RNA sequence: UGGAAGUCGGAAUCCGCUAAGGACUGUGUAACAACUCACCUGCCGAAUGUACUAGCCCUGAAAAUGGAUGGCGCUCAAGCGU
């Protein structure tokens, strides 16, 4: 599957639909569908990326 | 380009025997290499050429073509 | 004085005949003749 | 991208469903009188027939939707023909007897409810039932390498069957859409599958110019069907279960028998 | 010839005309002529003529012909030889430069009325006297130039700024907005489009309509009608006044 | 004491339609909530359509008044089932509409015609019900175009 | 600055005050610079100059073509098959080849 | 094709006062005398009317024949210059830093100077010298311009496109810096 | 190109954030406290990216 | 005023429905336009909803 | 479509008035507006337009000591065809 997602997503809306002067792309694609899962999201993506800096920090 | 205050280095007209036989060798080679190439062709000629005719700014064609039609019509009363 | 707009601005330009090496070798009576002469033939 | 509803004794439109954005590939009509629709734009559409209107509209799949499977096509296909091989006298105890075999082919815990498996090129496989789970899928059908094509519910209901593009035929649990085994064999993309009546043997025509009959309780290729000398582009298994119709780009019909 | 001017190719879906269009307006004219009792022509000369659209519209019973003025006067016939019908010919003499032929039913008081009646303030074309002295006042432009005052005055839109600027105007774009000089109009004087009794050209009528400026009117001046039963010519007072051919 | 006209682009059976109103005509000193309850209880009978509205302005209020449209007229002639304008969207405008509510919504569009004709009129109104994609008597618009045009198919005179 | 910075400008202040008869006049010289550059350029770069312009000559020929004619799959396929990318798909047992270049040890 | 005879003609109005000479025209009317040398172009000149310059080319070919629309335009200039003038308005814009013209008359030369500083905040002062016969004036009815007047097209046209080209911005993006000194109007002086 | 463009945001300072509907001041508030040039126009969405 | 071109209950349904992404900050609801219409003049329903 | 009015897109692309005007050729607007082109009329005035063919000329690739139609030089030739 993760061998054939990338050309699988560019066959479904190609690069001159999503950005460009021609591009028709209008909603995004979100991991979230609520407000409370969005900020639930935020704060588990701040905290994966202070642990990533402090990896690397680390390192 | 700045070739008028700069000119660079002359390209010679003045050939060398070597070249000049070289040349006429491949030119001969070239002739006979043609001359079989159109006794095995295959391309389809036509028995006879397309004629391209009488040109229309000639003055007299109008006249001419009278003339045609009138031994066309002589030759199928002879015959 | 002229009333119509000149394109690139130089107002002063006269206004210019068509250039024609070839005026006046024939007439428009006979290159209508020619003309019936031409179609007719053709 | 319409489907159009026509009264075949007058030849008039009563109906268009238009919404789709892309080319409808697939059409199927149910016996609680809903017309469901897969389209190239991605998805899958259930609309009310007796009105016209949109019902359902499902956008999960991430590529074309090549085929659509109801769990009571072959009691609807057949209507109140049987094995007895007489039919009733009138109409109405006809009509009777038809939808009490649909009935009985499409009773959930004891409520009819038909279920709908959607075929895709996102190598993936949807399985919904839209009376009770309204718009959430069943179950997502994952295991195909490659497109699937066609797709198929036993006539008993307890399985589907489906064909891939990665020479594969696979076999699913129809209630919680759970993989069960992998019929290999073919070597060239499966194009079509038919389940027999008595849900045991499923047919598949592919484009190796073969047919192969497989056993799914056992799990096995039961018989192989060589003959054709092109593909085989579509595969019909009679509803008594005598007869196999197949036909491609070989141009000649080839019926098989035991 | 190799040096000569690359003649474009016009990848657009209309055509030119030809002989066709010739072909029909003359077989038009003379259908149109056995249908109708007077044959009136009118000039309009030196006139944007967009208003024609509305006298067709409200002249519904008749039929109105704005074609080429050769192509109709050889549709009716320059010669009782190949005149359409009796004494058509008498009516060609008034068709010279921008005319126009009216097939009519009613009766020529009530055609002579209505053009006397129809009024239309227009925008003047190159070659008309200008009636009054037009100027745009120093400061922020507007889109009417001062004919209609400030406070009810929309600025001009500030695209116009190098249309203005090619058409001779002084103006430059100050934070958006296009201003004759300084915006708090100092430092320059206004801009006269044109003085009373000047021959306005086609720059300063350009101006005016820019602005939105009328300094005309269309007027439709009928020269003379024939009329079929007598199948004879009537002049009017415009046409025995202009030049004929 | 003047009368300012106002055009716009309304769908019938909504209150939004003001939104984009709001901005001018506050400074004019209008109530956008009540023009919009006006311009919903003018295109009630519009519902789902996109229609045309004049708003006629004087003494600061409003009145709201919907101008006939042939697109419009044909969309509604259609009769199409309703739909949620949100969740139905990408349709297509493929039923019939009969010769003789296609002469009536000519009848209606006089007002705006500039042809001599009825006849004229109905093959605008066809146009325009070709270019919105719909049939009429079963066939197409052009169809019917061209047979009233060649003289198999007689519009009545006004 | 951020955003459309370029635009905003543009909008707030106009062009340079030349620019819409320079470029004019630009491309109204394009022609003679176009009839220089195929008399005057040298080497590869001509070369490439002739093949780009030729390439350019064949498209604005094809496009010509095809409004001329503006007012004028193969195989049988099943339907879900149709709209994919299919193939066009065009004793004596002799081979394609049957003679070729013969190679002696030496080479 | 060589044609046997090509002619053209140029009008004089009755206040001009015209003599050529081995082709060298000398223009004369009430603004002054005009002067230019043609006799790099095969032409032969007479009075074919009274006020109608004749202009005759014989067994030329087309280049040859096509060069007396440039004589006949070169003259009639000429003719214009010395009746109603020419004259080029120009305007100098700046966005911060005012642009600083200053315009003299050299005692000894007769020639027009002009002096532009504080071009884009420059400390250079730039410094263009006029063709002679050209006079250049700082505008009183508008803002930021400059008006050159004279006889000579070549001269005044000439003039303007140096004060153009001296004030050119460089090494910075030309759409957002606009300044400059640009020609605005082109026109007669009458 | 629309990365050389995008305005420079600290995530880890000092930051008021405006927000709201169309229409309701947003810009003109933002121009009357800081320096940057957003515009302010009566027409809803006149502002299409983070200033 | 309601000049934006929305409903003072659709911007307190908006402020409402993204109250949980204003967790761990401060909000400060500014209400514009006082110039136009005051607070007093608003009908005390909605004052109090607001308060 | 947040907005999209011929001119961000997808598909259709008809009728009237016509003298003629695309459900639009480009510029432009957030969207409009505005300008422009296709096409038509008025002025003017007599020959033109397009594509190919044949000649001669330019380009159609060049390194490295300073140099070669044999050299000077030659331009209605002292070049090319008869
Ligand atoms: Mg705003």
């Amino acid at each position: 599957l993760k061998k054939h997602q990338a050309k699988m997503t560019i066959e479904r809306e190609p690069f001159s639909e999503t950005f460009g002067p021609k591009a028709q792309r209008k909603r995004p694609k979100l991991s979230f569908n609520t407000v409370d899962e969005l900020a639930g999201y935020s704060e588990q993506s701040l905290d994966s990326y202070h642990a990533r800096l402090e990896e690397k920090k680390l390192l | 380009a700045g070739t008028i205050n700069k000119p660079k280095k002359p390209t010679s007209k003045r050939k060398t025997t070597r070249l000049r036989a070289k040349i006429s060798k491949r030119a001969a080679e070239k002739k006979r290499k043609e001359r079989k190439l159109a006794r095995k062709n295959p391309e389809w000629r036509s028995k006879l050429k397309k004629d391209p005719g009488i040109p229309n700014l000639f003055p007299y064609k109008e006249r001419l073509l009278q003339q045609i039609e009138e031994e066309r019509i002589r030759r199928k009363e002879e015959l | 004085k002229n009333l119509g707009m000149r394109k690139n601005g130089q107002v002063w330009l006269p206004a210019k005949k068509a250039f024609r090496p070839t005026k006046g070798l024939t007439s428009w009576e006979l290159r209508v003749k020619k003309r019936q002469e031409q179609a007719a033939m053709k | 991208c319409t489907v159009r509803i026509w009264l075949v004794n007058t030849g008039r439109t009563e109906h268009v469903l238009s919404g789709h954005k892309g080319s409808v590939s697939c059409v199927k009509w149910g016996g609680t009188d809903l017309i469901y629709t897969g389209s190239h734009d991605r998805s899958v559409r259930v609309w009310d027939a007796v009105k016209g209107t949109l019902v359902h509209n499902f956008t999960a799949h991430g590529h074309w939707v090549n085929h659509i499977a109801l769990s009571s096509d072959h009691v609807l296909r057949t209507a109140y023909h049987d094995h007895t091989k007489e039919v009733p006298g009138t109409e109405e105890e006809r009509r009777a007897k038809a939808k009490e075999r649909f009935e009985k082919a499409a009773k959930i815990k004891g409520k009819v409810a038909e279920r709908l498996v959607s075929a895709s090129d996102d190598f993936t496989m949807y399985l919904w039932d839209p009376t009770n789970n309204g718009s959430k899928p069943v179950a997502r059908l994952l295991g195909h390498q490659n497109k699937v094509n066609h797709v198929q519910f036993s006539p008993d209901g307890t399985l589907i069957a489906s064909a891939g593009w990665d020479n594969s035929t696979k076999l699913w649990n129809a209630r919680d859409g759970k993989f069960i085994k992998n019929l290999r064999g073919h070597v060239a993309p499966v194009y079509q599958c038919a389940w027999s009546a008595d849900s045991r043997l499923v047919v598949t025509g592919s484009k190796d110019c073969t047919l192969k009959v497989w056993n799914v309780r056992t799990g096995k290729l039961a018989m192989d069907l060589p003959g054709h000398e092109d593909e085989v582009y579509a595969v019909d298994w009679a509803a008594d279960g005598e007869l196999v119709a197949s036909g491609g780009k070989d141009k000649a019909v080839r019926t098989w028998r035991n | 010839p190799k040096s000569k001017r690359a003649r474009v190719y016009h990848l657009t879906q209309v055509n030119k005309k030809g002989r066709e269009a010739k072909e029909r307006l003359f077989s038009n004219i003379r259908e149109t002529i056995p249908k109708y009792q007077h044959c009136f022509v009118f000039s309009v000369d030196n006139m944007r003529n967009n208003y024609l659209k509305d006298v067709r519209h409200e002249l519904n019973d008749c039929r109105i012909f704005f074609g080429k003025t050769k192509l109709m006067a050889r549709a009716l016939g320059t010669t009782p030889e190949e005149e359409q019908a009796d004494g058509l010919h008498r009516l060609t003499r008034y068709l010279t430069g921008t005319v126009g032929l009216l097939f009519t039913n009613r009766d020529p008081a009530d055609i002579e009325s209505y053009f006397s009646n129809l009024s239309q303030v227009d925008f003047a074309r190159a070659g008309t006297v200008a009636p009054r002295t037009v100027t745009v006042p120093p400061g922020i432009v507007y889109s009417t130039g001062g004919e209609v005052p400030p406070e009810h005055d929309v600025p001009v839109s500030h695209t116009l700024e190098p249309e203005l600027r090619r058409l001779g105007m002084p103006v430059r774009m100050i934070k958006g907005k296009v201003c004759l000089g300084d915006e708090k109009g100092e430092a320059s004087e206004g801009y006269t489009i044109c003085k009373e009794g000047e021959v306005l050209d086609s720059r300063q009528t350009r101006l005016l309509k820019l602005f939105s400026i009328c300094l005309s009117e269309f007027k439709v001046s009928l020269l003379g009608y024939w009329s079929s039963a007598s199948g004879e010519v009537t002049e009017l007072e415009a046409g025995k006044t202009r030049p004929k051919r | 004491n003047e009368i300012k006209i106002i055009h716009l682009r309304a769908t019938g059976g909504e209150v939004g339609a003001s939104s984009a109103l709001a901005p001018k005509i506050g400074p004019l000193g209008l109530s956008p909530k009540k023009v919009g309850e006006d311009i919903a209880k003018a295109t009630a009978d519009w519902k789902g359509l996109r229609v045309t509205v004049r708003l006629t302005i004087q003494n600061r209020q409003a009145q709201v008044s919907v101008v006939p449209t042939a697109s419009a007229l044909i969309i509604r002639a259609l009769k199409e089932p309703p739909r949620d304008r949100k969740k139905e969207k990408n349709i297509k405008h493929n039923k019939s509409v009969s010769l003789d509510e296609i002469i009536e919504i000519a009848r209606t569009m006089r007002f705006k015609s500039f042809s001599k004709d009825l006849k004229g009129g109905v093959k605008e109104i066809l146009g325009t019900a070709f270019s919105v994609g719909c049939q009429v008597d079963g066939k197409s618009p052009k169809a019917i175009s061209d047979a009233i045009e060649a003289g198999e198919i007689d519009i009545p005179d006004e | 600055p951020q955003n459309e910075y370029i635009e905003r400008h543009r909008k707030l202040h106009g062009r340079r005050l030349d620019a819409e008869e320079r470029a004019r006049k630009k491309a109204a010289r394009e022609g003679h610079k176009n009839s220089e550059n195929a008399q005057n350029l040298r080497g590869l770069r001509a070369k490439l100059y002739a093949k780009q312009r030729h390439a350019q000559k064949i498209q604005m020929r094809k496009a010509i073509k095809q409004h001329e004619e503006r007012n004028v799959p193969s195989d049988p396929i099943p339907s879900y098959l149709l709209d994919r990318a299919n193939p066009t798909t065009a004793a004596r047992f002799s081979v394609p080849i049957p003679k070729v270049r013969g190679i002696s040890e030496e080479e | 094709m060589r044609y046997i005879h090509s002619e053209e003609t140029i009008p004089v109005p009755e206040n001009v006062k015209v003599s050529i000479k081995s082709r060298l025209v000398t223009v004369e009317g009430p603004r002054g005398k005009l002067q230019k040398d043609l006799s790099h172009i095969a032409v032969n000149f007479s009075v074919v009317k009274k006020g109608v310059i004749g202009l005759e080319i014989h067994h030329g070919s087309r280049k040859d024949v096509a060069a007396l629309r440039t004589v006949r335009t070169i003259i009639n200039n000429m003719i214009i210059g010395v009746t109603k003038g020419f004259k080029y308005k120009m305007r100098y814009v700046y966005a911060h830093f005012p642009i600083n013209v200053n315009v003299e008359k050299n005692a000894e030369t007769g020639c027009y100077e002009v002096e532009i500083r504080n071009f884009i905040g420059e400390k250079i002062v730039r410094k263009v010298v006029m063709a002679p016969g050209v006079e250049v004036e700082i505008s009183k009815a508008q803002k930021d311009e400059l008006i050159l007047s004279g006889n000579s097209l070549e001269a005044v046209s000439q003039s303007a496109a140096d004060i153009q080209q001296i004030c050119k911005v460089r090494n910075k993006d030309i759409r957002k810096f606009l300044d400059g000194i640009y020609v605005s109007e082109k026109g007669n002086i009458v | 190109q629309h990365l050389a463009r995008l305005p420079d945001i600290n995530p880890t300072t000092r930051t008021l954030l405006v927000a709201g509907f169309p229409n309701v001041g947003k810009s003109s508030f933002v121009r009357s406290v800081t320096r940057a040039d957003t515009p302010v126009e009566p027409y809803a969405f006149t502002t299409k990216s983070l200033f | 005023s309601e000049q934006c071109g929305f409903s003072l209950k659709a911007q307190i349904n908006l402020f409402k429905s993204i109250k949980p992404l204003f967790a761990n900050k401060m909000v400060f609801i500014v209400l514009n336009k006082m110039d136009i219409k005051k607070f007093e003049e608003l009908d005390p329903e909605m004052q109090q909803e607001i308060n």
